[PDB]
């Protein structure tokens, strides 16, 4: 046939798409898990982006091949839907194609393979749902401490993980709020982590409220407030100006005198209007005039100047104060009574090393707290802030999700035995496909073992043995839900170790990976133009 | 066109320049010799599909058979092979110790020469460490043979030598060879492997073997005589067939009756020939080739025991024990060159009749192990285990000193030598430390052949030795890379086997290091 | 196209090792030279490790990482950069345990990161404090750079310049004791004079030229003014140019141009100043008022350059000139001088105060000798920065390397596991530093390096290093080769962190 392009058919087209998807998987295979190896990304210009995150690699990975682009489009579906598990998807889909391509050489049609993989994903989601654990073990049990402890042990904080783990679990539960029909989620903006030179790391205290790195200035004001009213004004009480880009042109010398005298005078109404509202715990963003600070001394208000915008943003969300940018309501001037006033119970400025941090207590509805990392030097306080911030999201992801599942290859190892037994029940040119779907899942624990510098053949075999014994009989002597510990190089029960993942990840990753291999297996020809 | 080859003026031989490291090349020839036998080391040694010079297929793991069939042409490798041949003298084991250890000394020497250390200083360190090893090896002697001539004792210590030649069947072979060795140890100061012979017979399996006294021969007695106590044994190499006259002896026959007359004259002559055997007071006769039909009945006429030995080595085996030498003529009545024996009889063992030369009148210090196997290649490989097993106890007739095996001594001897090099100042410490790391190659060989990460074995073997737990070796197991005590398991090596192996291996390595250029010649 | 598998790590090792083999002999006072064939057939015979790699073309990305990490070292520390690449190349050159033993990089990286914490601890043990109050000790310390240079004739001059200069910038009251040589110690050259005339100006020197003669030539009490806005007619929000064709409209747009520039200048001169310093430019009409006021015209002064002025004379920054209050006056300033010193104007606003900043005056006889004095003084300022930030020195001449290596080798005896082998290999990699110092002098490397390790075993490890000039062994207490601690710790971390980086690479991938 004569055409204005090129065509290529046969079984080799399946193999070419198989080796392509297999190549893309090997680019993100060794970088699987938390001990994944970094990889270079040589751009067209010459920059080199070094990273180990599989999602960041696939976003920047540029392989001009159709089958590879299907997995790149597949990555966006998993990132938007869930935001995790993209690396396991490309690896699972690559092994299903390499195994299916072998079946096609045994005269197994792809339609029979596509049918087997669809039924295997259905039964796998059933076995997963039947072997979950709901979001529980919060208080009175230990479905957390071991989770956060294992996450922070990488840094120097791991000397005493129990002491710091309790500060995470107690605060992670403190930031709970339903807010939609019994949803409860947890905020990404989390407990503020300050620090101090408290002579040792053990001196770090857990506070039941927000901590701010500011001071009232003049000592005439009180440091122990109980008034519930909390003011929040972004308009500065100092010398106001038109704009940094607009200088008020002034010519006459006498006009400059009354501008100085009036501006000093107008604040006497602004300060009387602010003091009349009764707010004692006052916070100002754009600074406060020196004479205005003296007015809070006689009134006894706990005013603070030059408060950070973002730290103040969380205080308005805490006490519920309406953030006001200007006093003038387009014709006059007012403080907007009962608008910028919050609701609290007590505010006391405690004594902390080198910076007197103010503590707010029992706001209206904040769902936040503060921790002061009292340590030896900045190197430890800067490292513990990163460890706690990582471990904070480890427990947050578990309690936010409604159901979880044992990770570390426990799902892939359990399904390897169930689906292999389910294959013997169906038959009809689908027993081999469901069996290869079972064997393909073992790449995840086999890949995680290689990255952990251990014998993958032995650990993968040890997982399937503890999981197979669970199927033979339900006796308690047979271990159950055994995962894979990467550090010690030995299987471990993830329920005690706290290695949990969301259920939607293992469910969507098996579904999306199955749909991808189906999309490529149906390709038996290529037409170029 | 210049510049041509540098330092090439002797018959155009391949002279490696200063950049090409002529010394590094002779070492590579010795490293390749180790890899050919590094895998066959230990009980889990890998077999070698050896193709004999007669285009015969043999699967074996014995080192001496590998090198004997592998034509080693490199002279630098011949020196280490000559040490293996010298290892066979004064001991019948530790051959691969010479190949693996010497290969590690030379392989590790390259790391020193590459730094810049002189070859003459490397030799002084190995000679110092070899002298130091001989002082530490007596301190590692754990047990010693009681010399009670107990089969329970001899078989227990013999298990270590039998393994790594024929693994799995170390129980039967240890009992049989113990029964053969114990029966000669009463002959104080005369034990030798030449007495304990081996006779392979096609049979069911190795379990069907046993031990019998005297020089046993698999070929049953062809004659009809069951037993005969005659001392005079007449051995002839020429077979019983149609005679030929050494002179002219022209035989002309025309008619058919003359054919029958000459045929009768030959039978009457052969009847006189066998008559002469009995006339010389000898009721026993041996034959190399075929045996005639009429001469067979003549052997039964005078009750002369007919014997058939087709193998040449079987004939020479008798020539040096009884004295009966083979003559070129067919039945010459030469009574002077006949043999002497106390008893000759037939015996059926394992459903097979075998000729026996037992010493009933005499004290007797000779035995034979009758092996049974369904394959000739299998019995030959089991025969090699008998030599390495019997020779292990020929050494125990000397000073009885056993040391732990399984790489246990190699780590302790390395640990003791490494400490001597750390405290010894100067340049000799570099070669002394590498002499200790050469010992680590032997546990690394056992671990690699068992499917275990070798670095994990060395890490564990050094930890238990750091705590003072000597006599700890590699636990041979596929799914267990841990270690165990060699004393409790009963694994023990010979002292003289390690002494002469460390000595000959160092001399072979030093002899190769002393050489720096191979040059051709002509007479 | 791309690389994958064991070929990557072994390839990154050969690239990093190859870059280190270039500058192996560029270490020490007896450093060897290198010949760089230019594309035009020219040659440069430099012996600087930074300059060599800067001019060499590299294809492997691993080499670009080694070179780019060395440039980051030069910005922080102008010394010891050659030791980073050599150690990083030697730590990576041990490929026996990496691939031939089939160990995973995580096993190696865990050992390299364990040794780094031990190397850091050992260096602090063999350290020694310094009495920074006594400048005599800092002279012997700073002589490590002045040695083998043309400025040896005025060696003490370079120390007093760099020593006192960094002490002014050092604001210890903030706790961390930060120093900024780039900003608060701006250096400017002055033609004329000789090397002896080089000194430090206790102020801020602006290289602005004199546009008109009607300017203050000499003042005893300057009065400096500061403002960011430009002295020109107020334009619109956009950059639209004013196009006019009617003559009657010219006088209107012209009068607006003159009055606004006139009124703004009238407020600047109300305080009776001596010099108007503006961040932006100053037009011609605006300068007509400055020359009429008999004050100096200055422009194009950056933010930090103006911040130092307000600390020196006591001026105050203002957005526009109209809001100039009486506070913006440089009372207490030493003097204002715009003298043409060496065919070039220089603005001196020196005073008797130390406003956390200074300016170095590089006098000289020619531009060739000025540049020689310039680059030689910057390193002396950095050595003063490294000592004043952490007054602890460690024994040089390869002593700190051999001293640390003995600690790991003795500590590895209690290291049960497979990590002991690479842990000891890092110790043997530190020996390369005296290996190159001995190779350059010509003495036998094996004979001295062997005896050198024996001295650290028996005698104290704080001494008994190597003499690069003579080649024999010598105590660092007898020879002032003492180097700072912050340079060695950062040199040790950057070598391990760099080697850990390239070992973590297993796939060189292309894509954007």
């Amino acid at each position: 046939l004569s055409v204005f392009g090129d065509r290529s058919t046969g079984e080799t087209i399946r193999s070419q798409n198989v080796m392509a998807a297999a190549s893309i998987a090997n680019i993100v295979k060794s970088s699987l898990g938390p001990v994944g190896l970094d990889k270079m990304l040589v751009d067209d210009i010459g920059d080199v982006t070094i990273t180990n995150d599989g999602a960041t690699i696939l976003k920047l990975l540029e392989v001009e091949h159709p089958a590879a682009k299907v997995l790149c489009e597949l990555a966006d579906l998993q990132d938007k839907e869930v935001g995790d598990g993209t690396t396991s998807v490309v690896i699972i889909a690559a092994e299903l194609l390499k195994n299916a391509d072998e079946l096609v050489k045994q005269k197994i049609h792809p339609t029979s393979v596509i049918s087997g993989y669809r039924l295997a994903c259905k039964e796998a989601v059933r076995y997963i749902n039947e072997n979950l654990i709901v979001n529980t073990d919060e208080l009175g049990r230990d479905c957390l401490i071991n989770a956060a402890k294992t996450s922070m042990s990488s840094k120097i904080i791991g000397i005493n993980g129990d002491f710091f783990a309790n500060m995470v679990v107690d605060a992670v539960l403190a930031i709970k709020y339903t807010d939609i029909r019994g949803q409860p989620r947890y905020p990404v903006n989390s407990v503020n982590i300050l620090k101090a030179h408290g002579r040792s790391q053990m001196e770090s205290m857990l506070i039941s409220g927000y901590a701010l790195n500011c001071v009232v200035g003049s000592q005439g004001m009180p440091k122990r407030i109980v008034n519930a009213k909390i003011a929040c004004l972004d308009f500065s009480l100092q010398k106001t100006k038109m704009k940094l880009g607009v200088q008020v042109v002034i010519t006459d010398p006498e006009k400059l005198d009354q501008i100085r005298q009036r501006e000093s005078d107008i604040t006497k109404e602004r300060i009387q209007k602010i003091l009349a509202t009764g707010a004692n715990v006052i916070l100002t963003t754009g600074g406060i005039d020196d004479m205005c600070l003296k007015y809070f001394v006689e009134a006894g208000a706990m005013a603070v100047r030059r408060v950070l915008k973002r730290d103040l943003k969380r205080i308005a969300k805490a006490s519920g104060a309406t953030i006001l940018s200007t006093l003038a309501n387009l014709e006059g001037e007012e403080t907007f009574e009962a608008a910028m006033l919050g609701q609290a119970e007590e505010v006391v400025q405690e004594r902390i090393c080198d910076d007197e941090l103010i503590l707010i207590k029992n706001t209206k509805a904040r769902t936040s707290a503060s921790i002061i990392l009292r340590g030896a030097n900045d190197f430890m306080c800067d490292e513990m802030e990163r460890s706690l911030h990582d471990a904070l999201c480890v427990v947050k992801r578990v309690l936010e999700s409604k159901s979880v599942v044992p990770g570390g290859g426990a799902v892939e190892a359990a399904l390897s035995i169930y689906l292999e037994n389910y294959a013997t029940s169906m038959g009809s040119r689908e027993q081999l496909a469901i069996a290869e779907f079972a064997r393909s899942l073992l790449v995840i624990p086999n890949t995680l073992a290689v990255n952990a510098a251990q014998d993958s053949t032995d650990l993968v075999a040890k997982l399937r043995a503890f999981h197979n014994e669970a199927q033979v009989n339900p006796e308690r002597k047979n271990l159950k839900w055994i995962g894979l510990d990467l550090s010690n190089g030995k299987p471990r029960d993830n329920k005690q170790a706290g290695v949990f993942e969301p259920t939607i990840v293992k469910v969507k990753s098996l579904k999306f990976a199955t749909e991808a291999a189906i999309t490529i297996l149906r390709i038996d020809d290529l037409i170029k133009l | 066109k210049a510049p041509g080859f540098a330092q090439m003026l002797k018959e155009g031989a391949k002279h490696f320049s200063g950049l090409e490291e002529a010394v590094y090349r002779n070492i590579q020839a010795c490293k390749e010799l180790a890899q050919t036998t590094r895998t066959a080391y230990g009980p889990n040694g890998m077999n070698k599909m050896v193709i004999n010079h007669l285009e015969k297929l043999f699967v074996t793991n014995d080192a001496a058979t590998i090198l004997r069939e592998l034509e080693v042409q490199h002279p630098a490798a011949k020196m280490i092979v000559m040490a293996s041949h010298m290892q066979e003298q004064e001991v019948g084991d530790g051959t691969n110790f010479v190949l693996v250890f010497a290969g590690a000394l030379l392989e590790l020497a390259e790391e020193l020469l590459r730094i810049g250390l002189s070859v003459s200083e490397v030799i002084e360190g190995y000679e110092i460490a070899c002298r130091k090893a001989h002082e530490i090896l007596p301190n590692l002697v754990c047990c010693s043979a009681k010399n009670l001539r107990d089969i329970d004792e001899v078989s227990s210590l013999l298990r270590t030598s039998i393994m790594s030649k024929q693994y799995g069947n170390e129980v039967f072979l240890a009992k049989l060879i113990a029964q053969a060795c114990v029966s000669i140890f009463p002959d104080s100061g005369h034990f030798n492997v030449d007495n304990i012979r081996v006779c392979k017979i096609l049979g069911s399996g190795i379990s069907s073997s046993s031990v019998l006294h005297g020089m046993v021969f698999k070929k049953e007695t062809e004659g009809d005589v069951t037993s005969v106590k005659d001392a005079k044994i007449a051995v002839y190499s020429c077979p019983f067939d149609g005679m030929i006259t050494e002179t002219k002896g022209t035989v002309l026959i025309k008619t058919a009756e003359e054919l029958m007359n000459f045929s009768k004259g030959e039978e009457n002559l052969m009847d006189a020939q066998v008559k002469a055997i009995a006339d010389t007071g000898a009721n026993v006769v041996v034959t190399g080739g075929k045996v005639a039909d009429m001469a067979l009945h003549y052997a039964n006429k005078y009750n002369i025991m007919l014997v058939r030995l087709n193998s040449k080595w079987d004939l020479r085996r008798l020539c040096k024990t009884v004295g009966a030498t083979a003559l070129p003529r067919l039945t010459p009545p030469v009574l002077e060159e006949m043999g002497h024996c106390d008893s000759v009889y037939l015996s059926e063992v394992g459903d097979t009749q075998v000729v026996v030369f037992k010493h009933e009148k005499e004290d007797g210090a000779i035995s034979t192990i009758v092996l049974r196997g369904s394959t000739d290649n299998l019995m030959d490989d089991i025969e090699r285990a008998v030599d390495d097993g019997v020779n292990t106890f020929k050494v125990l007739t000397r000073d009885k000193r056993l040391v732990p095996g399984g790489g246990a001594t190699e780590i302790e001897l390395a640990k003791q030598i490494t400490s001597y090099g750390e405290t010894c100042p100067g340049l000799e410490q570099y070669a002394i430390k590498k002499f200790a790391e050469a010992f680590e190659a032997i546990p690394r060989a056992l671990a690699e052949n068992s499917g275990v990460k070798a670095n994990e074995v060395i890490s564990k073997l050094y930890a238990v030795h750091q705590e003072g737990n000597k006599n700890v070796g590699l636990d041979i197991e596929a799914e267990v890379p841990a270690v165990k005590d060699m004393l409790e398991a009963g694994i023990l090596d010979t002292y003289l086997g390690k002494y002469w192996a460390i000595k000959l291996a160092t001399n072979a390595a030093v002899t190769v290091l002393r050489v720096d250029q191979i040059i051709m010649a002509k007479p | 196209k791309r690389e994958s598998g064991r070929k990557v790590q072994s390839g990154n090792i050969n690239a990093a090792k190859t870059i280190a083999d270039i500058i192996r002999t560029c270490l020490g006072p007896k450093s060897m030279m290198k010949m760089l064939l230019d594309p035009m057939g020219g040659i440069v015979m430099t012996n600087d490790g930074n300059a060599i790699l800067r001019e060499i073309q590299v294809q492997h990305p691993a080499a670009k990482s080694m070179i780019e990490i060395s440039r980051t070292q030069d910005e922080e520390v102008g010394d010891g950069t050659t030791s980073v690449i050599i150690l990083a190349g030697e730590m990576l050159s041990v490929a026996e345990h990496f691939l031939e033993q089939q160990m995973h990089p995580t096993v190696v990286i865990s050992a390299y990161r364990k040794a780094l914490d031990d190397m850091i601890s050992t260096l602090k043990k063999i350290s020694i404090p310094v009495d920074i109050s006594d400048s005599d000790m800092m002279l012997n310390i700073i002589n490590s750079s002045i040695t083998t240079k043309a400025i040896s004739r005025w060696s003490s001059l370079a120390c007093n310049i760099a020593l006192d200069a960094v002490k002014m910038v050092q604001f210890e009251e903030n706790g961390r004791k930060e120093i900024d040589i780039k900003k608060y110690a701006r250096v400017e050259k002055i033609p004329g004079g000789i090397i002896e005339d080089s000194c430090v100006l206790r102020g801020v020197m602006i290289n602005k030229d004199v546009t008109h003669p009607r300017m203050r030539r000499y003042i005893k009490n300057p009065r400096i003014v500061l403002l960011d806005s430009s002295l020109e007619y107020k334009k619109g929000e956009s950059q639209t140019d004013i196009e006019i064709t009617r003559e009657e409209d010219f006088t209107r747009i012209l009068q607006m141009e003159e009055e606004y520039i006139q009124q703004l200048c009238e407020d600047i001169i109300q305080l009776k100043p001596d010099v108007v310093i503006t961040e932006k430019g100053i037009s011609d009409l605006a300068q007509h008022y400055l020359m009429r006021a008999n004050i100096t015209a200055i422009r194009r002064v950056r933010k930090t350059d103006n911040n130092r002025i307000a600390r020196a004379c006591g001026a105050r920054i203002v957005s526009r000139p109209e809001e100039l209050r009486e506070d913006d006056v440089g009372t207490g300033a030493g003097l204002l001088e715009i003298k043409k010193i060496g065919d070039e104007y220089f603005t001196f606003i020196t005073d008797c105060k130390d406003p956390k900043a200074c300016t170095i005056l590089l006098r000289g006889a020619s531009k060739e000798i000025l540049s020689e004095v310039e680059r030689n003084l910057q390193d002396a300022m950095q050595v003063c920065r490294n000592v004043l930030l952490d007054p602890q020195l460690v024994p040089g001449g390869g002593a700190s390397e051999m001293a640390v290596a003995h600690a790991l080798t003795e500590k590895s005896k209690a290291m049960t596991g497979v990590e002991q082998w690479p842990y000891r290999a890092v110790a043997q990699a530190l020996e390369v530093i005296p290996r190159t110092l001995i190779q350059n002098c010509g003495a036998s490397t094996i004979r001295l390096l062997t005896s050198l390790r024996a001295k650290h075993t028996q005698e104290n490890c704080e001494t008994w290093g190597v003499n690069g000039e003579t080649g024999t062994l010598v105590d660092m207490k007898e020879l002032g080769i003492w180097e700072p601690l912050a340079v060695k710790l950062q040199t040790y971390k950057t070598a391990v962190e760099t080697a850990v980086l390239l070992l973590r690479i297993d796939d060189i991938v292309s894509g954007h």
